[PDB]
């Protein structure tokens, strides 16, 4: 497999401080209200913490 | 040290881990306050809860026990709800009188429906036997199969 | 003979049945050992 190489690297698209806060992650969002029967079209894999 | 080795032998399954701890409540008097920190098992979500099978039982108890184990809050939830569930459904049947139908297992995981399929049993063989036992001293008796 | 004692509740505490039979549908209980370490050199993942 190639090596990976552990060099820091500068700024890009964000000042150094920060992260990329708002980037989209495919993980369901649960309603607080209660749905009987309905499929969340994605499974949450691993259940337990 | 006991009383933390003891709540966690006591109590497995719910709690992950117990922590003491002890913190002044004035340096002077050497009076301390000892506080309890419990963390349980928890599952990343948990929305509804159903019951499959269950024939014999009617639906007013299966909205009676849906209604009884609603979960507050649909993150974090303690892994707790499934046992209360199963427990009540436990105690409806051996209080009607049938003591080997039990809760088969949990599924709906993946979608966040924690549903319990109860596992009905019927009798399905009957055997005899026949046995004599014998008289002897050896305070262990002994049987002959015929 | 506390050896032995030892190592029955040292069983009883890393091999409960009871935890491992049900672990992978709402539970994780996974076999190692103490713990060696707090933080490790950031270039340990090659090894893998």
């Amino acid at each position: 497999k190639p090596l990976q190489r552990y060099i820091p690297q500068n700024g890009g698209f964000t000042w150094p401080g920060d992260y990329l806060r708002l980037e989209i992650v495919e993980m369901p969002k649960l309603k607080s209200i209660n749905i009987k029967k309905t499929s969340l079209k994605q499974k949450i894999n691993v259940q337990p913490v | 040290l006991d009383d933390r080795r003891k709540l966690e032998i006591q109590y497995e399954d719910y709690i992950a881990e117990v922590e003491i701890r002890t913190e002044y409540v004035d340096g002077k008097s050497n009076h301390q306050r000892v506080v309890y920190k419990f963390t349980p098992h928890q599952f990343r979500g948990i929305n509804a809860i159903d019951i499959k099978g269950a024939a014999l039982m009617p639906a007013s108890e299966v909205e009676r026990i849906c209604n009884e184990c609603l979960p507050k809050q649909p993150y974090m939830v303690d892994i707790a709800v499934m046992d209360k569930v199963r427990n009540r459904i436990e105690q409806w049947y051996q209080s009607r009188g049938l003591p080997f139908c039990y809760v088969g297992f949990f599924d709906g995981m993946d979608d966040g429906i924690l549903r319990a399929n109860v596992t009905e049993a019927k009798i399905d063989n009957v055997s005899v036997r026949f046995v004599r036992p014998k008289l002897t001293g050896d305070s262990e008796l002994e049987y002959s199969v015929y | 003979n506390q050896i032995k004692t030892k190592k029955l509740v040292a069983r009883r505490i890393k091999k409960r049945y009871k935890l491992l039979k049900q672990m992978p549908n709402q539970l994780m209980y996974s076999p190692t050992g103490p713990l060696l370490t707090e933080v490790l050199p950031s270039h340990y993942i090659s090894v893998f």
